[PDB]
């Protein structure tokens, strides 16, 4: 996948965020924004230009698996890669992101190594 | 059950 993908980070807690576009950057994606809710991450993707999307599940306003099915039902974005995280792999949130056509899940916490695998399964499956 | 649900689902 191209290094300059631009990422869009979501969580409703800032150093997650900060946390995961460190992780990025230490894979070599520079490219990444932040977006702090499902709302305000909709109100980014408006600018255009997103190739990518990781999203936290708990969040205020909109929570991340309503930002996956407005994504997914979207006339522009509905083929966006989306990154769920969780903070924990129950069967009925796995199964929830599945039906709503998450990209990958991974749980809290994760390391480099871990993001990049999960990373690269989605690439490998879209051809990225 | 669950990582192998992950696997199934490509996860
Ligand atoms: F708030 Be996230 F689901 F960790
Ligand atoms: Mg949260």
């Amino acid at each position: 996948a191209d290094k300059e993908l631009k990422f869009l980070v979501v969580d409703d807690f800032s150093t997650m965020r900060r946390i995961v576009r460190n992780l990025l950057k230490e894979l070599g994606f520079n490219n990444v924004e932040e977006a702090e809710d499902g709302v305000d991450a909709l109100n980014k993707l408006q600018a255009g230009g997103f190739g990518f999307i990781i999203s936290d599940w708990n969040m205020p306003n909109m929570d991340g698996l309503e930002l996956l099915k407005t994504i997914r039902a979207d006339s522009a974005m509905s083929a966006l890669p989306v990154l769920m995280v969780t903070a924990e792999a129950k069967k009925e949130n796995i199964i929830a992101a599945a039906q709503a056509g998450a990209s990958g899940y991974v749980v809290k916490p994760f390391t480099a190594a871990t993001l990049e695998e999960k990373l690269n399964k989605i690439f490998e499956k879209l051809g990225m | 059950q669950v990582d192998d649900l992950l696997d199934s689902l490509g996860f």
